């Protein structure tokens, strides 16, 4: 039960950061432009069973676009991303949507305005209307604060499985093993732990 | 493995190997997929891969391989078409056309290879953009003719025509020059009469749903631009509003078509077109009532069930009704025979407004605002909609979203974490409509609310949700009623909410009802101002909630306190009847007790609210005495902490001491924020010792960095010490930004400040420099910079070169210094430009470098200020007239600014700054073509006018930067650009035309004559 | 769900990090409720932590007695410690974890409960 999901939008809007947050839980602060596409499997556990997304995270920068719309072939859903702090990225949403629906004529699509954690918002909520005539779902999101970060996948799962009452459920938690530490390298995790002890945790000014 | 073989072009292309790489990419996974991906990209990017295209389309068995082949042709067609020899152009055309014809006539391929045919159609349209109609003025006639030979061909021709209309009318603004867009628009316009014939015939004929849907899809695009007569002088509206609404296959696209028809503004004087506008609406609503759903249907439930395409249809229905009615409902409001149609259409909207779907609700709510705002003003209209508006009152009251102020939520009633701004705008919109609805019938609104309340008292409808949405609605309509009705209204609401407080004893219960009462009371300050006895009781109750163990209620009580004070402060400074003292006196006297259980941030809000009150006292002597009373506790803790810090200056090692100091300063910041210029007496009480503390803390930080390394800056100890410095800077910045006595600022505050902060900033290691120093200095320069010319020079000397060196190695490090740095340069350049004139020539060159460095940022904060500094600097220099410094400036830097501005204009990586870049470039060019540079810009024959040399310089610059342009393109572009340097709109269009042409070969130089 | 045979000895909101020794940086693993679960049958206490909205497991391991909570240089409200067998991502991997809390009082209470649990597992 797997579905191909293509993720498109201007460079720097947070597509790869959003996926990585869902993949590993991390928040990547650095901007390393995606080269063409990166494919990652992503599984959610639902009350209707597991759903697997094959996430095709495409490049937004034209100079790194690779196969461009070739990535959209046989997609079953999509996320269009823009950055509420960059008006140009919302102005390009109709261009990404055009190229996407020319290949994928009848798929569920979520429009996501990312980076709502930033105080100086530029794309006002009242002006976000492109989704209405195009039957896209819309969410404000923040990959940094996790605001609404699950809602695009929850909505897509509901449309793809065909069950509006689908919800995410807690994955079962097997009993963890009882392993004693290794005395052959016990004198070594002094080093790997000292390094970790003296490397400051990021974002110490956050509520958590 | 050997997948890379296809990257070698010495041999012939192994099609079977290619197909394996493609299948590996699309159907594979893991590393093989990743490697195949890179190979395919490299293959596609080979400038000769297009020559392999046709043999891939001939001999490949993989549809994805052929798709990628067409992507290779598209790149060639869109960017290099006119560089091909003419024979290669006809070969590509003939091959693409034949492939399309071949795929249509094979009924099995036409069914299953839809994407590949769509991609080929788009590829053909790319050829049309280059070749049609000048080099193919029979394409449309042949397309029309060939539509009769086959149904599959006719259907596919509708797809080609749809894509052509899109590329010409919908997406041409960014992709073509003005001249080419006009050419293709006129060309389609001239041949549309025939296109419409084929379209209307197919629709009237009526083959099967496949060809109809494709024809309607193309019609949707035409409606964006075609003349009105094609829609009203034919029978097409009857077909759309009846025939094609009945079949669900065509209903979705037809509704979108009728929505586009609806949004035009009709010739508002011809009765016939009005009757036709009424008629297709009447037909459409009748088809919905009989074929889809009656007006009584439960659309909320239907949407929730989400069968088939129901959700999309209801979205499209909402868009159709709101679009049409916002434009044309007046056509239905006078004729009594149309009253039922008008009200039935609005009843469908009522039902649509009950759907649980935020974005759909916002769409209908937008329409309702349009309606009620019109009924608020238009004579004799609101009575028509009385029943509609009554239902709408119920819908909105029962679907109010949680306002910002309500900090308690259920997940178990707990405390908010995040600011829901998707919900902020929604609440504002709901409030706006409900306010209008209350004005339209205040009796109906009160009766709904009072009755719903009466059934909360009974527990007959009690729930979290029902009391919350009702309370939020009640608070949101504040200001709609007259003071007298409001009086009686609020009394009734409070009395009954209090009754509900005692009834529901749960701790979750009591928290829900407390938040609702706090919200309501905070929303009716007019009532509070008139009933002091109640206001006093409310405030004392809030003080008791400041000892609540429920953190949500506690936080909300502090916010409600300041929210009430902001509006009612005057009633806290005066002595009320029956009162022994102004209430501000009572608050201050027990402030330690009141705030004992609050977190520090909340204590600061409490002090800020007191400062609001104190600033209402205009008797200076009494105000200052209130201020000193308010600051008693922090000033005593301050006096203790500084006497104990001067003697043995090591007690600041104590983390507990650092926390105490930071909170003292944060308290001063809070009171200064609300008191502004009135805060000066308190600032003078601590200023000297505070700057001495600033120096003492700074020595500690430096000592820790030296003893522990840079990592010390991450430690809780050093972070707490820097918080002290940051808050001191914030306090000074806050006061100076609101100061009214600038003489005292300059004579008392500035010199000790600069002595304390500047050298410390300059002589710290980069990772220990506080960007807040820059922010503080920006405010100093902004407010008194004109009075401290030598102080501004001192700021530059201390922060300019060392901060520049922090930020000029990449675009990412020290992001806060980056932003503050250019805000500081901006204000210095606009208010104390003389400070840059005194700079040494080497430093002034760094200044120019720093400005152009800002250009290349993608960070909008930095980029915008950089372009503004450059523009203000050019103006600053121009204002000097014909003097050596200005002449030397132009000689050294004019062409640097021109070339650097051109670079960011054309590199496709700074699109967001186009407008400001264009403005800067137009200013620079206008300087030369107004002879406002009084010195030759060159080092070329003598006597040459600067206008001639600028053209030569730019022609040579562009020839070398864009060598694929012809000399005539560059000359035509510059000719148009220089002539238009007094008309920003036309100037910008010419720049946009250039940015199009540099992306292809063979652009027409006459395009620059468009204006 | 596989947790109803267990008793919640302690629960606290936390943010969990894992140390990427290669990149020499801490990486967030998840934010949510950190629970100390005692198995009613075996009396063994484990840490189980789930992400807020997806409810995905980001920590699942015994609170072994050989572990020691250490401070991080940049925080007074976090603990670092080495874990040898965590099955949140499936196969029992070894991790260097850091866990941060909303307040120093939370972090200190956590250490108290973490050590009490170690005594229980010491049986
Ligand atoms: N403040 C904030 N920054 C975010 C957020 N999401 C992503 N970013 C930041 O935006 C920048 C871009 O990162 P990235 O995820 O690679 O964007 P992208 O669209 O995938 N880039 P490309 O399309 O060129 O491959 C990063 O610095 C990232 O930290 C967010 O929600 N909030
Ligand atoms: C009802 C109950 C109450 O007074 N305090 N709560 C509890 C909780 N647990 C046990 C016992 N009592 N209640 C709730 N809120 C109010 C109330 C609030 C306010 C406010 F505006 F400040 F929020 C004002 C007033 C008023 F009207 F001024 F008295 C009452 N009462
Ligand atoms: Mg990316």
């Amino acid at each position: 039960v797997q579905f191909k999901l293509v993720l498109v939008g201007d460079g720097g809007t947070g597509k790869t950061t959003f996926v990585k947050r869902h993949l590993t839980g991390e928040f990547e602060k650095k901007y390393v432009a995606t080269l063409g596409v990166e494919v990652h499997p992503l599984v959610f556990h639902t009350n209707r069973g597991p759903i697997k997304f094959n996430v095709w995270d495409t490049a937004g920068q034209e100079k790194f676009g690779g196969l461009r719309d070739g990535y959209y072939i046989q997609a079953q859903c999509a996320i269009i991303m823009f950055d509420v702090t960059s008006r140009v990225t919302y102005k390009n949403v109709p261009n990404w949507h055009r190229d996407l629906v020319r290949v994928c004529e009848n798929i569920p699509i979520v429009l996501c305005g990312n980076k709502v954690d930033i105080k100086d918002r530029k794309v006002k909520a009242k002006s976000i209307v492109f989704h209405r005539k195009k039957n896209l779902q819309y969410y404000d999101i923040s990959a940094k604060s996790n605001y609404n970060f699950e809602k695009p996948f929850l909505w897509l799962a509901r449309k793809l499985i065909g069950d509006p009452n689908l919800e995410f459920v807690a994955m079962p938690a097997l009993a963890p093993p009882e392993v004693v530490m290794d005395p052959a390298l016990a004198a070594q995790y002094e080093h790997d732990l000292e390094v970790a002890q003296t490397t400051a945790l990021p974002d110490e000014d956050d509520d958590l | 493995g050997s997948m890379e073989g296809i990257l070698d072009f010495s041999n012939d292309l192994d099609i079977a190997l290619l197909d394996q790489v493609v299948s590996t990419f699309y159907q594979g996974s893991g590393v093989q997929q990743k490697q195949a991906q890179e190979i395919l990209t490299k293959f596609q990017d080979n400038p000769d891969a297009w020559q392999k295209a046709d043999q891939i389309l001939q001999f490949s068995t993989n549809p994805q391989s052929k798709f990628i082949a067409l992507s290779i042709l598209d790149k060639l067609i869109t960017r290099k078409w006119k560089l091909l020899p003419n024979d290669h152009r006809i070969g590509i055309r003939n091959f693409v056309v034949g492939m399309i014809i071949s795929m249509c006539q094979d009924d099995e391929v036409f069914k299953t290879q839809k994407n590949l045919i769509n991609k080929s159609d788009l590829t053909l349209v790319q050829i049309l953009k280059q070749e049609w109609p000048q080099n193919w003025p029979e394409f449309i006639p042949e397309l029309i003719g060939s539509s009769s030979s086959s149904v599959n061909v006719c259907e596919n021709n509708m797809i080609v025509l749809k894509l052509l209309s899109e590329e010409v009318f919908d997406f041409s603004a960014e992709q073509m020059t003005q001249a080419k867009a006009l050419h293709l628009k006129n060309s389609m316009s001239k041949e549309f009469e025939q296109i419409f014939k084929l379209c209307f015939q197919v629709l009237e004929q009526g083959s099967s749903s496949s060809l109809i849907v494709a024809t309607l899809e193309s019609l949707l695009r035409y409606l964006h631009w075609i003349p009105y007569r094609y829609i009203y002088e034919t029978n097409i509206l009857e077909l759309l509003s009846t025939k094609f609404m009945t079949s669900p296959d065509t209903r979705a696209i037809t509704l979108k078509c009728l929505t586009e028809v609806s949004n035009l503004k009709i010739p508002q004087d011809n009765d016939l077109i009005k009757r036709q506008t009424v008629l297709f609406f009447q037909n459409t609503l009748q088809q919905i009532a009989t074929s889809v759903m009656p007006v009584t249907a439960d659309l909320k439930a239907t949407y929730a069930n989400a069968n088939g395409n129901d959700q999309s249809f209801l979205q499209d229905l909402a868009m159709f009704l709101t679009t049409y009615l916002a434009r044309n409902r007046a056509l239905l409001e006078s004729d009594e025979s149309l009253r039922e149609l008008l009200l039935n259409a609005h009843q469908y909207l009522i039902q649509l407004s009950k759907i649980e779907e935020r974005e759909l609700f916002k769409t209908t709510l937008d329409y309702w605002h349009n309606l009620v705002a019109d009924l608020f003003y238009e004579p004799l209209k609101k009575h028509i909609y009385e029943e509609i508006c009554s239902q709408l009152r119920l819908v909105i009251i029962e679907n109010m979203v949680r306002p910002e102020e309500v900090l308690v939520v259920e997940n178990e009633i707990v405390r908010e974490f995040v600011k829901e701004s998707d919900t902020i705008q929604l609440y504002k919109s709901e409030r706006e409509v409900l306010v209008y609805l209350t004005h339209l019938n205040v009796i109906d609104t009160e009766e709904i609310m009072i009755s719903k309340l009466a059934r909360q008292i009974d527990g007959s409808e009690w729930s979290w949700h029902n009391i919350n949405t009702l309370s939020w609605a009640i608070g949101s309509i504040s200001g709609t009623m007259s003071e007298d009705t409001e009086k009686r209204f609020v009394v009734t609401v409070i009395k009954d909410l209090l009754g509900l407080c005692e009834q529901k004893r749960g701790k979750d219960n009591k928290a829900v009802v407390a938040s609702d009462i706090m919200y309501v009371v905070g929303q009716y300050p007019r009532f509070l101002k008139a009933h002091w006895n109640f206001l006093r009781t409310v405030i004392l109750k809030l003080f008791k909630f400041m000892h609540e163990t429920h953190e949500g209620v506690q936080d909300m009580a502090c916010d409600t306190f300041i929210k009430i004070v902001q509006k009612c402060k005057y009633h806290f400074v005066i002595q009320q009847p029956r009162e022994s003292e102004p209430f501000i006196q009572t608050i201050i006297r027990d402030i330690q007790k009141t705030t004992a259980d609050l977190q520090p941030q909340q204590v600061h809000t409490f002090y800020k609210a007191c400062g609001i009150i104190i600033s209402e006292e205009r008797s200076v002597a009494e105000r200052n005495r209130l201020l000193s009373d308010l600051m008693q506790l922090p000033n005593m803790a301050w006096d203790t902490i500084v006497e104990q810090s001067t003697a043995n200056p090591t007690l600041l090692l104590d983390s507990e001491t650092v926390k105490i100091i930071a909170n003292i300063i944060k308290t001063n910041v809070a009171v200064c924020t609300s008191m502004g210029a009135d805060f000066y007496p308190q600032l003078g009480h601590i200023y000297y010792n505070m700057l001495q503390l600033y120096r003492a803390v700074s020595s500690m930080i430096s000592a820790q960095v030296a003893a522990e390394g840079l990592i010390a800056t991450k430690t809780p100890k050093v972070r707490g010490l820097r918080t002290i410095k940051k808050e001191i800077l914030k306090l000074v910045e806050t006061y100076i930004s609101k100061a009214r006595n600038l003489d005292d600022v300059v004579k008392v505050l500035v010199e000790p400040l600069l002595n304390a902060v500047l050298e410390d900033y300059m002589n710290n290691v980069p990772d220990a420099r506080d960007a807040e120093v820059l922010n503080c200095m920006t405010t100093v320069v902004e407010k008194v910079g004109h009075m401290i010319p030598q102080g501004v020079i001192l700021i530059l000397q201390s922060v300019f070169e060392c901060t520049l060196d922090m930020i000029n190695k990449d675009f990412t490090e020290y992001p806060e210094h980056r932003v503050e740095f250019y805000k500081l340069l901006k204000v210095i350049n606009e208010k104390s430009f003389a400070a840059f004139l005194e700079l040494p020539p080497a430093a002034f060159k760094l200044f120019v470098d720093a400005i152009c460095w800002a250009f290349k940022h993608n960070n909008r904060d930095v980029e915008v200020n950089g372009l503004q500094i450059a523009l203000d600097l050019v103006k600053n220099i121009e204002r000097m007239g014909n003097v050596p410094f200005a002449n030397e400036f132009h000689k050294n830097y004019f062409f640097i600014f021109v070339s650097e501005t051109f670079f960011v204009l054309t590199d496709s990586d700074h699109k967001s700054g186009f407008s400001k870049q264009a403005l800067l470039l137009m200013k620079l060019i206008s300087l030369v073509y107004d002879n406002k540079i009084s010195v030759p810009l060159y080092q070329v024959p003598q006597g040459t006018s600067n206008q001639v040399y600028l053209s030569q310089y730019l022609a040579n610059m562009l020839s070398n930067a864009f060598p694929h342009l012809t000399s005539e393109q560059i000359a035509s572009f510059l000719s148009a650009l220089t002539k238009q340097c007094k008309d920003l709109v036309v100037f910008k269009g010419t720049l946009r035309d250039f940015l199009v042409q540099i992306k292809e070969v063979g652009g027409d130089p006459t395009d620059y004559l468009f204006a | 769900t596989m947790e109803e045979d267990e008793e919640v000895l302690y629960k606290v909101r936390a943010k969990l990090f894992r140390f990427d020794a290669d990149a020499k940086e801490w990486k967030e693993r998840g934010t949510g409720d950190c629970k100390f679960l005692k198995n009613k049958k075996t009396n063994k206490v484990r840490i189980l932590m789930r992400r807020d909205k997806t409810l995905k497991i980001c920590a699942n391991h015994i609170i072994a007695p050989e572990y020691t909570l250490k401070p991080n240089v940049g925080s007074d409200r976090s603990w670092v410690y080495a874990c040898t067998a965590d099955i949140a991502e499936g196969e029992a991997e070894a991790f260097t974890f850091a866990i941060r809390f909303g307040s120093k009082e939370n972090a200190d209470k956590f250490k108290e409960e973490f050590e009490k649990a170690q005594e229980i597992n010491k049986k």
